Formats: structure tokens, C-alpha cells, sequence
């Protein structure tokens, strides 16, 4: 009855999608194909056919064809609908203009068609889950192009997006500040709630708690895969206090332009050291509010919380959650904003987290994913804006963007909008 | 899709090109007869980037071999992997250029360029999605400097939106292989600054130090040097041909490596490079590969990066690695050497990681650097040019083929502008 | 009790006939001859003899003898009556005049005799199915000559014809505009309903949905063969809502001179990609009204629909059809003409479509063939008329036509008639 | 049915004809003795097009060999496939024409044409359905130009409704094989423009380039050239002899290729044509066959199509192919080169696909082109004619046999009209 349309754009989203759909297949008993050997649970993400083939309700799009071609040759080759896997001719070359103006104009009309064919096949539409990179290229340009198309064809339907936010120090491309701001400008009015994750932060977690000194991108994607499963667990599985995708909007978004919650997953613990831990509800819940465990390298205590969603799993007693949150409320270090006395949204689900074979996480009994909207993120946007100002003062790389359909005026408009956003964060952080 | 068309020019280009295809064919499993005998299937998936298929499994390089004399091509086809090329692509004349840019560009190659384009267009039109053109030549001669720049102008006028990248062997400061290098180089640079997107500058003198210091090679032939050049040529085009965690298209490099249109001259590098006796004393891990990549003694260009600042840098890794090590090591270099990096660019490193390394190496990494220190190379050439031009050293050979002294002044003026531009952007904000 | 006389004229019709009679033989269990090894179904198309030989009720005629000679040597050599296969001495040389005036005058009296011998052997006559090419030669001249003879001898009996309409860009002959208009002029008053198909459109379908990059003429004919089977399925097989050949006339022809419906066949899907599709009634029905699936390269949305016939097959529930059509009626993009509130004719048949061995189509459970009369086709006639004007302004090839029995006056009369037809299309496209 | 009667004339025609029947007999499985030893049965179904049957399986060509001298025929019967012909068809005189059109037409062949028609009529009356006459000759000589045109007039007067097609070897611009070519050619053209439906013009100079450039043939004999001519002669008559997806009768070509009565001069071509060493570098697919068919360097006529526009074009493919590729490729040529095609003709390509290719080739294709650029050939001849005629260069040899200077003026005037007509229809509407 419930459904979610997953669009995976770019290399980061596509590669993250493989981790996600490797986990959804595991949790639902699927066999790496559409076959379930000899139920209303899997219906949320998988469409069914008379032959017994369960087809993912996802669209893989990339102007580059290398990463999606790997899927067509990998273990999940027979899973996805061949037309869902859409590949372009040439990549965006880490340029926002190419993804949005030049190349995206030759693929958007094709991907939106498959979204149309998927939307009308659903008994009831619930929202969108968009996976993309904030660094640039297809994840910045094409996502903005596709997001605006959805906001017109599907309007008020929920549109959630998961983004790999640029790290403070680590960086893999030279023009990320240009692309990051440009996509932010064109997605504030078309996105309901965007969840942020940073490569640098998860590297620290994978080395600070998981005892692994050689994290790859595969390890990070699996950690991200668990978060999305926790978010969508309510639709997939029964629970004591269910939370829907449309609930995240009004719970975490106080104002339309401030919709960037952080992300956290508490029991990120190695198998060996899990034998010396109780892993009770109070300790995992307290772990969420520690800076050392956040998935985005932004210290929460630099600002005030304004919305927190605790999504529990497994053997969790609501009495423990009630007490656990109350003691957190008592602490003076964890400072919420004055205008939000009602700051916590609680979701409890009975299905425990499933460990992907060959993974690193332990066989945890109970897990909690925290989605916190904090004013501290304004500092990260300030850092990102500062990088843009330096490069743009010299017009460091503008000739590339201007030469592929874009105009100089967009740089001024894009940055001015971000300045307003930073100012908006200041207003919300003060009372009376 | 994303096909690359390779274009040779002159003796230097053909010599390097022949070695280039020996390396490329090796990693794609192509026998010298054109047949495929590789093990992995990933090396055959994207083989269309460099090769065209023929009946019976024969794969033909998408290469055009051109020179004004028959000798160098005759050596190419006689040598190993010489029969792999298509005979129709050997577009050559009879009377060669005498190492004067004027003859190859205006007089001798002018009547042969039309035939060359008839093969370039035929190769280009056979591509499903043309990415760019790859030119290998030398700036110190007539054919490569003259005829090569003529082809660059013709193709850029005929394919404005395709990426043109050149691998040019630059004259060395220490000693010369030709008395008229300053004339050939300055005129050639006047055409590159306007009609190419990324030129990889390399000088033979720097490669001799690499062979002497690192490889400890006591009898370095020109084949040995061409192997180093071939290695970096292959490295910059691996994401097009093999999968990887973080891909980097040729254009993906240009955007990240070219802030302003005319500052697109790069000095390449490669790693690991160790002697046969010192191999058992190396860990061969990411931390040490990045340690020598940024070393000034491991770059195939004479200019020392210590004399200027890096505008941008690219590190295309190959082989299975920990992305954490790559990100941390790149950041570590950024932090320690912050004085060497232009400040108004917050991040000066572009990282690409390909899954499949070169044959015989578990790990590999190619270094590309756009440094303001490269102005030393151009300014040194300008000093040599003006000294000769100040009293009409050899112009009668160039002016006798149709050139004019006005063109020489224009070429010199443009070179000075480029050197000045590199100096302007070497200073901090305000 | 029911019957159909099939006349296959020219290379296109004859070659299309082989695909058609290879499929009728399959659907009825026949063994490539008249033999059925140890029923009122096959009687519609096949006559029976005491020996157990079922004889096709078809006439193969061609002034050229190459294509029909191939039939006399092929696998179906023993199937057709030897006198049904009529071959001339010399071809029409891609000239309308030769087919109609010079050579056709020496073969029409022979083919009409076999039509006479077939008509009087039928318990009840239902109509004619004429297959021919619009390009020219025998398909333009001889067809007009034969059609007028039938309109006199058989009068009010139905006369349906299937034509390979000239493609917009692709063209295989230089004088198609001359022949196309000349046959159109002499067939408007003698044809009840002509179904159009284009080589270019089916090439796109065979490469856009069927995953085949090397379509031959054999592939196209098999696609056309399915359409005719869907049209004639009601006579051959039982169904829930049967449709007769005489019903197409009043349902699709509002005015006597506008009788050129388009053609569509929805589930043109490869075997591999059929495993990831539900292929429910709503999606196949919606596929018919998409420009990407029309068998004629004329965009329906350039004009207004005025008549649609949906011929379903296989396991189809009429409730699904009722809902499926209703939602289509709701869409504002699918614009019917004002004067046709009653725009849909529905036919449901129980017999599923049979896949020809060695073919490309999947083993589909249910299929729908849509016959749509749309004003958009007027643009195609306008393009065709434009080509005629250019050549005729210079008298490009008139000396050939005038030298073989035709006269200059026919070119003026023929084109003036088409101008009226284009004007007639304009009148029907406007209300009040 | 649809029989073709072959008529030789002169040394050139007989030489080409002998090669023609060697090719035709090869694809029909006929031994030089006349017996059939082919494998497929399709090559025997329509054998009546060119051959008449005799007792014991002997198949006799429906060919008439005629020349004013015995030597060339004596060479024909002595050479391979020389005994296959019927002896009665060797209609020859004793005193030859001295390369003057007047003698072969008015004086020498006038007393021999009556005998020739006695064999043509006998061959024609034995056909179930006569399609046309096939004449092979040369315009630069006396017998072929003179006697050949005399037979054309006689047959066209006796068979008005049958299609007459001629394969004429046209004088080359670069160099001549005869001093009186302009006189012979101009007079011969005066008869062709009126009494033939389609003439395929070919010049030896163009065939030398094909052998030199494409085939890379270093010792091209006249037998090699006749093979190219034979290939195109066979190609235009394959739909009559073998089945195919889309057939094209000889008349089917004339209607699509002849807009106006007098613009019926074609320049043929063939493909694939590759050297022995370059065969392993070709895909041999439809896309590349069509790529070289329209190339100006692969046509057997001197006139470059780039200097004018195509009125019409025909591409008779042979071998099993994808009709989608043919239709798309023909359209692709139409779109790219829209400047080369007359605009008042919406479609300028006629496609025919035969199922059975020539022996030894998986695919083949014959190119026929009616181009306004052929006026260059006629105008060049006119300039040569007027220069000689301006001061009575050699007329005493022609006027001595019975011709008059009035006839020469009429021939020149008609040629100028044809050149002007080609220019008129080279301009767009209004
Ligand atoms: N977590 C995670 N992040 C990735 C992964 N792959 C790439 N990224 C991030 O993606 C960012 C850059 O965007 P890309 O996805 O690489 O580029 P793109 O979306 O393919 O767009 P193009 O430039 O046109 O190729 C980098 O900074 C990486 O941090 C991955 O596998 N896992
Ligand atoms: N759909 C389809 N169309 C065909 C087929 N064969 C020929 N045609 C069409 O027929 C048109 C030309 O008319 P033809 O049928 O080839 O000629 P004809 O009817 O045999 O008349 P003649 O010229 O005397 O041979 C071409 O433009 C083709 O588009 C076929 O097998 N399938
Ligand atoms: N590696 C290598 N370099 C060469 C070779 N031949 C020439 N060079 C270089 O090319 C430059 C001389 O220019 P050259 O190509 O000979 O002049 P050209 O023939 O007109 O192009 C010098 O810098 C040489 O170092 C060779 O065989 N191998
Ligand atoms: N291909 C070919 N061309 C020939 C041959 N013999 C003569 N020609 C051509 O015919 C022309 C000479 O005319 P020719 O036929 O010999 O005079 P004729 O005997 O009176 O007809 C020249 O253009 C020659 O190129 C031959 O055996 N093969
Ligand atoms: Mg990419
Ligand atoms: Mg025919």
C-alpha cells in the first residue's frame, strides 16, 4: 500500500544505491534477483510480477555510463529493470552547468518518463528518496533539474533527498564550492528535507569505533544503507510507534528554508568489542548526542537543537526511551532552542537491524538513528560560502561554467541566496 | 563511447607513440597481430576507446601516423607492434622539414595536412561519442612543432567542443638537440596557448635524472624514456577504460586543473619508480607513493615546483587502495606544504582512483601539476629567442619559406604575456 | 460461415502475406501445408477439401514474377492453389501508369476471375483484405484498377486495405509522391477503410523496444501480421465482445473521404525485458496513446482523435478495460474532437497472441491493437502533397507516365482532389 | 522472361565483353565448355536472362560479337570462355575502320549491319519476354563509336519499346589513345542522346586511380580494369537473376534515374574495393560500404560529383543485410550532403537489395549516379572538337567517306544543348 520511488543520481548515489538495495534484499529475504524461494512487507520498495520476480522501485541515472555499466555486469544484474538503468553519453566533468543545462536536457525527459510509469503503478504514493552527491557534476546539476521537474508534476508529494555533504578539510574536487552552492540555490524551494552525511566524519567513525584502519567507499555506503533502512523501517515492518515519510517534514522543518537535519547511528560497534558492552537503550541514546559519533563533522554544541527524531529498532521498551530522553532533556549542555519545548519525535520498530554478510557492524540487538536539525550546521554553510567567495573573487573557474549554458548572474544570485540562508539561521537561533 | 583518436607527429612523436601503443595493447591483452588474448574481461569492455574492431577479432588502433619523411614510420611498422596499425593511416611525404617550423607549417606540411585530415575525419566519424584528440610530438623540431600545431589549429576549428590534449617534449635548459630550438618552441607555443585544452610538458633532461637517481639505470635508451612518458599517457585515460571508485574523465581533469584558459600547461609524474636492487626495501603502500609523487625529483619536467606555487594538482591512483589513505595523504600534503599552494584556491588536489593497476604493479599513481613555477621554462626560452632574434640569427631560413618578422614579434609577445600571467596569479588575495 | 478474401498485390503485399499466412497457419494448428493431423475456426480464411487439404482463401498477384516464384519454391509451396499465384511478364518499373493502364489490363481479368470463383464458394461474404504498397508500381496502379473492379462487381461488400505508407524521411524510390497521390485519387471512392503503416516507424519500434539493431523486412512483416490477426481474431475465435469487419466502417469512418486510421500494437516487448514488466491492462492501454509506439510516424497530439478501436486479446477483464479507457478520457492531453463524445469501440477476444517461432516478440498474455483515426495524419498528406508540387513544377518524371497510357490531366485532377482532402480534414478539425 | 541480349562492338567492347561473360558464367556456375556445375539452385532458376539452353546441358550466351576486323574476335574465341559463344554470332568483316566514325557507320559497317541484325533478330525472337539490349563499346574509336551507334539506331527503330542500355568507355581528359577522339566522341554522342535510355560512362583514367589508390595494384593490366567494369555490369542486372528483399528491374532504374529524356548519362561505381594487405583492417559492413560508394575517388568516371549536383542516385546492394542500415545510411548521406543534391527532387536515392552477393564477397554494392557534374566531360570534349574543327583538322578522312561538314555542326550543336540542359536543372526552384 505504501511506496517509495528511489532515484540514484551520479556515482555517489548509484554506489550508495548498491549498498541500499543489497540490504533491502537481505532484510526481505530476496535472493539477489527478483526470486523469493518457496507478504505485504516488501511491497514498499519492490514491485511484483506473476513470475515471482520482485522488481526494485528505483531509477539509476548517470550521464556517465561506467558505474551503471558495472551494475549491469555485477551480481544484481538481473534485479533492476533494464530501462530503469539510464546511462548518458558523456559525464558532467564535475561541472554544474553540464549536468543541468547541456547534457541533463537530453536525459531528464527519459528518467521522468520512468518515474511517470512507476508513479501510476503504485496503489498510493508516499514520497521520493533521492540519493546524490553535493560535490558536483550530476549530483549538483541533474538533481536540481530533476527536483524541479518533480515539484511540478507531483507537487505536494514528499521529496526526501540524501546528500554527501562536502567535508571541512577533505576534498576530492577543486570546484565543489561552486557546485555545492549552485545546487543549494535551486533545491531549497523544491526539497522538503535533505539528510546530510560527510565522508570525513564516517571515516573517523569507521576508525574510531569500528577498529578498521582502511575504510573504502564500500564501507561508508553500508553505514549509509543502515540509516535509510532505519528511516524506512516503519513502512516495511511493524512497530510500536510508527513514523511515516510525510511526518519527517513537519517534525524536522520549522521553517521552509531550514530543512537540513544531521544524521547519526548509535551502535556502530565492532564485533569483538561488542562482547564487553551492555548496549542498553540509555547508553546508545546518549551516544547519539556525542560529537564523536555524528555522521557530519559539525559539532552540535556549537549551536542549539531545534528538532530531533529518534528511530529505534529491535527489542526496545518505550519506558526506557521515555526515561532516556528525559535525562537528556535535563542536561544543560544539550541546549535546545527556546521556541521548541516539544523537541523529540520518537519512533520504535520491532524489526532489528540486519548485518550484511562480510560487513563490519556487530549483530546488535537494538539500534537508534537520530535525525537532528541543529543551528550548528550554519557554520558549515559559512565555511562553504567562504570558499566560494575566494574563488569567485578571482573568477577562478567561471569560464568553464559560462561556456556550457550558464550565465554570470547565477553566481551572484546563488551566493546571495546562501547569505540569506545564513542570516535565516541567525534569526532562528535567537529568542526575544 | 568516449573514444580518443591518437595523432602522431615527427620523429619524437612517432617514437613515443610506438611505445605508447605497446603499453596500451599490453594492458588490453592485444597481441602484436591485433588479436585479443587477455585474461580479464574488464580490459575488453571499454576497448573501443583506443581501438576499432575488425573481422576475426582484429583490433586496429585509432591512430594516425604522420611525418614529412618516410624513415621514422618505416621504422615504426618494422618494429614490434608495427603491423597492428592500419596502413592507410601512414600519411607521409618525401621531402622532410629541416627542423624549421616554417617549412613544416607553411610550406611542406601545408600541402600534406589536407590528406591527414581526410584520415582524422574518417576516424572521428566512426566514433559513437568522440571525446577528444591525443597528439604526441616535440616542440624542438620542425615537423612536430610546425606540422603538429597546424593540425591542432585545423582540428580545433573543425571540432570546437572536443577536448584537445597534447603530450609535448619540451626543450631542455641544460643542453640542446637543435640550434633553432628557441625559434621552433616560441612559434609552437603561440599556437598551443590558443588551440589546446591541456598540454603535458616533459623534457628529456628531467627523465635522465629519473633514470639516474631513482631507477638507477646505467644504460638508458630512448625506449626507456618513452616508457615513462607512455606510463603517464596511459594513466590520464584509465577511468575511461576501467572501473574505479572515483572516476576522472579527461574533461573532469581540465575543469579541475585549468582555472584560467591559458594556464593549461602541466608537468607530469609517475610512481612507483624504484631500481631492481632497491625493490625489496619498499613497503609499496599509499603513504609512500604520495610521498614521492610530490617530490620535485620525480617529475618529468625541469621546472622545480619549489620555485613557484601549485594552482592545481591531480593524483590518479590505480589499484585497490583505502580511500581513507588517499584522502588523508592528500590533505597531509596540503597542510604541510601550504606555502607551495595558491591560497585563493581552497582545495588544490583532485583525486581519482581506478581499480585495475598497470601490469606487474599492485599499486600505481600518476601526478599532474599546474604550477606557476612552469614560467621558468617559458622565460628561459624567451631569453634564448631574443638573443638570437636580436640580430637576425637564422630568420632567412624561416622568412625564406614565407614567414615574416612580424610573426616572430607576435609569438614573443604572447609568450611574455603567458609568463606574466603565471606570475600574477602567484600572489595572494588583495 | 464468415469469410475474408485476401488479395496480396506487389512485393510488399506478397511479402507481408507470407508473414500473415505463416501466422494464420500457426494459430489454427496447420502444418505449413493443407494438412491438419489427427472445427469452425479455420473456415474464415481456409477452404477445406475432402482430402484434408485446407486451401488459403487468398490471391497472390504480381506483374513481376520473382517474389511469387519464391513462394512457389519456399516452404509454403504446397499450400496455395497454383492458379491463385498469378504472375505477369514484366513489372511496373515503379510506374503507376504501367500497373493501371498497360500491364494491369492483361492480368486484372485473370485475378478477378479467381475472386469470382472464391466469392461464390463462400457461405456468406464478409469483406476484402487488400495488402499493397503505397510507394508505387503494382501497389499503386494495379490496386486502384482492381479496387474499382471490385466496387462494381461486389458493390456494398466491405473492402479493407492495408498499405505501407511512405515514410517522412526514409524513401526507397524517387517517384513515390507521384504514385502515392495517383492511387489515393482513384481509391477514395472505392475503399471503405485503409490502415496505414510506415517502414520508418516500425524500424524505431523494432529498435526502441525490441532491442534489435538489425531489422530486416521479415521482422516488420511479422509485426504487421500480428495486427491483421488482431483485427480478424473476432471471426476466427470466440470472445467477450466481438467486432466484425463491417463494424470498422461506421465506427472509424465519420465522413466518406476520411477513412485512414492509424495502427498500434502495445506489447511490442523483448523476451528478456518482459520479465521485469507487469504488462497489466492499464499500462498496455496507456502505451497505445504514446507517440513512441505508433506504427505510423505521425504524432497524435498534433491533432485530435475522432475514432479509436481497441481490440484486446487473451486474459483481459472488461472491468479493467472500462476503467483503463475512462482514465484516458480524463487526460486533457489526449484531445478528441468535440463532435465525438462517443469515441471508443472496444473488442475483447479470449484467444491470446501466438508467437511465431524464431521471432522477437515475447510470450505475452494479453495484447491490444488500437486503430485510431486522427486529424494529425493531415500533416502527413500535406508533406506528401508538398513533394508532388516540387517535382511537378518542373515536370520531373512526367514523360515516363505520359508515355504508357496516362495523360497530363490526371496529375492536375489527382492533386486537386488531395487538396480537397486536406481541406476536408481542416473542416472536421473545427467545431462551431 | 525478362531476357537481355548482349551486343559487342569494337576491340574495347569485345575485350570487356569477354571478361563480362567470364564473370557472369562464374556466378551462374557455367563451365567454359557451357556445362553447369554450380552448387546453389537459385543461380539456375533465372539463367535464361543471359543464356539459351542446348542439348546435354550446354548453355549458350545470348551474345553477338561483331567487329570490322577478325583479330579481336579471334583472340576472344582463343581465350578462356571463348568456345562458349555460338560461332554463328561472330559477324565480322575484313577491312577495319581506321578509328574514323564515318567508315564504321556510313561506309564499312553499313554493308555489315544488315548481317548483324539477322543475328540480333534471331536472338530476340527466341525470348519469352524481351527486356532490352546490352551494348558494350567505346566512344573513342571507329567501330564502337560508328558501328555501335548504327546498331543502336537500327534496334531502337525496330524495338521502340524495349530498353536500350549502353556501357561506353569514354575518352579521358588527361591523355588520349587516339588523335581523332573528339570527332568520334561528338558524333557518337549525337546518336546516344536520342536512341538509348541509359548510358554508363566510364573512362580508363579513373579506373587507373582506383587500381592505384584503393586496390594498390602495381601492375594493372587491361584485364584488371575490365573486371571492375564487368562488376558494375553484373550488379545492375542482379534483381532479374536472383531474389532479393527489394528488387530493381533495369526499367525500374531508368524511371528513378532519368527525370528528363536526355539526362540519362550515368557514372558507375563499385564496393568493396580493398587491397590484399588492407583487407584485415576493414569491418566490411553496410555503414562503410555506403561511405566509399559516394566517395568521389571510387567512381569509374573522371567527373567529380563535387563540381555539380546529383539529380538521382541508385545503390544496388548485394548480400544479406539489415534493411534498416541501408535506409538509415542512405538518409544520412542525403542529410549531410544536402548541398550536393538537387532540391526540387525530394528523394535522390533508389535502393535495391539482392540476397545473393558476388562470389568471394559477403557484401557488395554498385553505385549509379546521374549528376549535373557530368557536363564537365561533355564540355571538355566540345572544346577539343571546336579547336580541331575550327580549321578542318582531319575532316577529309571523314568527308571522304560520305560525311558532310553540316553533320559536324549538328553534332556540336546537340552536344552544347545537352551541356546547357545539365546546367539549367542544377539550380533551385524559381
Ligand atoms: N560515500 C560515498 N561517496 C562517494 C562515492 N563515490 C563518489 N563519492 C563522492 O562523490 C563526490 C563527487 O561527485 P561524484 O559522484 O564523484 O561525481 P558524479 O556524481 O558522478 O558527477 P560527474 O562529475 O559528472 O561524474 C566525491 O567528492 C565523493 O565524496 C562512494 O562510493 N561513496
Ligand atoms: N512493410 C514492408 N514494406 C515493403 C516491403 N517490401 C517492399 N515494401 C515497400 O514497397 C515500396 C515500393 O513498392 P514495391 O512493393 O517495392 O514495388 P512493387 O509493388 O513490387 O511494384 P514493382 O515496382 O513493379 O516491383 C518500398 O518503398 C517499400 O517501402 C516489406 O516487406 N514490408
Ligand atoms: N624519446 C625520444 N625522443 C626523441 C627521439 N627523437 C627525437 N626526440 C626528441 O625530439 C626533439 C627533436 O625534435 P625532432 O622530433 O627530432 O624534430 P622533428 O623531426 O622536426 O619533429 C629533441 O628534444 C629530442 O629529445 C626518439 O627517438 N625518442
Ligand atoms: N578496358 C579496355 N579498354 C580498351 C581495350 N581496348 C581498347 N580500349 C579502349 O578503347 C579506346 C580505343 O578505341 P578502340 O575500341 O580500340 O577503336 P575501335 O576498335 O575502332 O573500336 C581507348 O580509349 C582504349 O582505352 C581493352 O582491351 N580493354
Ligand atoms: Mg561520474
Ligand atoms: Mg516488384
Amino acid at each position: 500500500m505504501r511506496e517509495c520511488i528511489s532515484v540514484h543520481i551520479g556515482q555517489a548515489g548509484v554506489q550508495m544505491g548498491n549498498a541500499c538495495w543489497e540490504l533491502y534484499c537481505l532484510e526481505h529475504g530476496i535472493q539477489q534477483d527478483g526470486i523469493i524461494p518457496d507478504d505485504s512487507s516488501f511491497g514498499t520498495f519492490f514491485s511484483e510480477t506473476g513470475s515471482g520476480k520482485h522488481v526494485p522501485r528505483a531509477v539509476f541515472v548517470d550521464l556517465e555510463q561506467t558505474v551503471i555499466g558495472e551494475i549491469r555486469t555485477g551480481h544484481y544484474r538481473s534485479l533492476f529493470h533494464p530501462e530503469q538503468l539510464i546511462t548518458g553519453k558523456e559525464d558532467a566533468a564535475n561541472n554544474y552547468a553540464r549536468g543541468h543545462y547541456t547534457i541533463g536536457k537530453e536525459i531528464v525527459d527519459s528518467v521522468l518518463d520512468r518515474v511517470r510509469k512507476m508513479a501510476d503503478q503504485c496503489s498510493g504514493l508516499q514520497g521520493f528518496l533521492i540519493f546524490h552527491s553535493f560535490g558536483g557534476g550530476t549530483g549538483s546539476g541533474f538533481t536540481s533539474l530533476l527536483m524541479e521537474r518533480l515539484s511540478v508534476d507531483y507537487g505536494k508529494k514528499s521529496k526526501l533527498e540524501f546528500s554527501v555533504y562536502p567535508a571541512p578539510q577533505i576534498s576530492t574536487a577543486v570546484v565543489e564550492p561552486y557546485n555545492s552552492i549552485l545546487t543549494t540555490h535551486t533545491t531549497l524551494e523544491h526539497s522538503d528535507c535533505a539528510f546530510m552525511v560527510d565522508n570525513e566524519a564516517i571515516y573517523d567513525i569507521c576508525n574510531r569505533n569500528l577498529d578498521i584502519e582502511r575504510p573504502t567507499y564500500t564501507n561508508l555506503n553500508r553505514l549509509i544503507g543502515q540509516i535509510v533502512s532505519s528511516i524506512t523501517a516503519s513502512l516495511r515492518f511493524d512497530g510500536a510507534l510508527n513514523v511515516d515519510l510525510t511526518e519527517f517534514q513537519t517534525n524536522l522543518v520549522p521553517y521552509p528554508r531550514i530543512h537540513f537535519p544531521l544524521v547519526t547511528y548509535s551502535p556502530i560497534i565492532s564485533a569483538e568489542k561488542a562482547y564487553h558492552e551492555q548496549l542498553s537503550v540509555p547508553e546508545i541514546t546518549n551516544a547519539c548526542f556525542e560529537y564523536s559519533n555524528q555522521m557530519v563533522k559539525c559539532d552540535p554544541r556549537r549551536g542549539k537543537y531545534m528538532a530531533c527524531c529518534l528511530l529505534y529498532r529491535g527489542d526496545v521498551v518505550p519506558k526506557d526511551v521515555n526515561a532516556a530522553i528525559a535525562t537528556i532533556k535535563t542536561r544543560k549542555s544539550i541546549q535546545f532552542v527556546d521556541w521548541c519545548p516539544t523537541g523529540f519525535k520518537v519512533g520504535i520498530n520491532y524489526q532489528p537491524p540486519t548485518a550484511v554478510p562480510g560487513g563490519d557492524l556487530a549483530k546488535v540487538q537494538r539500534a537508534v538513528c537520530m535525525l537532528s536539525n541543529t543551528t550548528a550546521i550554519a557554520e558549515a554553510w559559512a565555511r562553504l560560502d567562504h570558499k566560494f567567495d575566494l574563488m569567485y573573487s578571482k573568477r577562478a573557474f567561471v569560464h568553464w561554467y559560462v561556456g556550457e549554458g550558464m550565465e554570470e548572474g547565477e553566481f551572484s544570485e546563488a551566493r546571495e541566496d546562501m547569505a540569506a540562508l545564513e542570516k535565516d539561521y541567525e534569526e532562528v537561533g535567537t529568542e526575544s | 563511447m568516449r573514444e580518443i583518436v591518437h595523432l602522431q607527429a615527427g620523429q619524437c612523436g612517432n617514437q613515443i607513440g610506438a611505445k605508447f601503443w605497446e603499453v596500451i595493447s599490453d594492458e588490453h591483452g592485444i597481441d602484436p597481430t591485433g588479436a585479443y588474448h587477455g585474461d580479464s574481461d574488464l580490459q575488453l569492455e571499454r576497448i573501443n576507446v583506443y581501438y576499432n574492431e575488425a573481422t576475426g577479432g582484429k583490433y586496429v588502433p585509432r591512430a594516425v601516423l604522420v611525418d614529412l619523411e618516410p624513415g621514422t614510420m618505416d621504422s615504426v611498422r618494422s618494429g614490434p607492434f608495427g603491423q597492428i596499425f592500419r596502413p592507410d593511416n601512414f600519411v607521409f611525404g618525401q621531402s622532410g622539414a629541416g627542423n624549421n617550423w616554417a617549412k613544416g607549417h607553411y610550406t611542406e606540411g601545408a600541402e600534406l595536412v589536407d590528406s591527414v585530415l581526410d584520415v582524422v575525419r574518417k576516424e572521428a566519424e566512426s566514433c559513437d561519442c568522440l571525446q577528444g584528440f591525443q597528439l604526441t610530438h616535440s616542440l624542438g623540431g620542425g615537423t612536430g612543432s610546425g606540422m603538429g600545431t597546424l593540425l591542432i589549429s585545423k582540428i580545433r576549428e573543425e571540432y570546437p567542443d572536443r577536448i584537445m590534449n597534447t603530450f609535448s617534449v619540451v626543450p631542455s635548459p641544460k643542453v640542446s638537440d637543435t640550434v633553432v630550438e628557441p625559434y621552433n618552441a616560441t612559434l609552437s607555443v603561440h599556437q598551443l596557448v590558443e588551440n589546446t585544452d591541456e598540454t603535458y610538458c616533459i623534457d628529456n633532461e628531467a627523465l635522465y635524472d629519473i633514470c639516474f637517481r631513482t631507477l638507477k639505470l646505467t644504460t638508458p635508451t630512448y625506449g626507456d624514456l618513452n616508457h615513462l612518458v607512455s606510463a603517464t599517457m596511459s594513466g590520464v585515460t584509465t577511468c575511461l577504460r576501467f572501473p574505479g571508485q572515483l572516476n576522472a574523465d579527461l574533461r573532469k581533469l581540465a575543469v579541475n586543473m585549468v582555472p584560467f584558459p591559458r594556464l593549461h600547461f602541466f608537468m607530469p609524474g609517475f610512481a612507483p619508480l624504484t631500481s631492481r636492487g632497491s625493490q625489496q626495501y619498499r613497503a609499496l603502500t599509499v603513504p609512500e607513493l604520495t610521498q614521492q609523487m610530490f617530490d620535485a625529483k620525480n617529475m618529468m619536467a625541469a621546472c622545480d615546483p619549489r620555485h613557484g606555487r601549485y594552482l592545481t594538482v591531480a593524483a590518479i591512483f590505480r589499484g585497490r587502495m583505502s580511500m581513507k589513505e588517499v584522502d588523508e595523504q592528500m590533505l597531509n600534503v596540503q597542510n604541510k606544504n601550504s606555502s607551495y599552494f595558491v591560497e585563493w584556491i581552497p582545495n588544490n588536489v583532485k583525486t581519482a582512483v581506478c581499480d585495475i593497476p598497470p601490469r606487474g604493479l599492485k599499486m600505481s599513481a600518476t601526478f599532474i601539476g599546474n604550477s606557476t613555477a612552469i614560467q621558468e621554462l617559458f622565460k628561459r626560452i624567451s631569453e634564448q629567442f631574443t638573443a638570437m632574434f636580436r640580430r637576425k640569427a637564422f630568420l632567412h631560413w624561416y622568412t625564406g619559406e614565407g614567414m615574416d618578422e612580424m610573426e616572430f614579434t607576435e609569438a614573443e609577445s604572447n609568450m611574455n604575456d603567458l609568463v606574466s600571467e603565471y606570475q600574477q596569479y602567484q600572489d595572494a588575495t588583495a
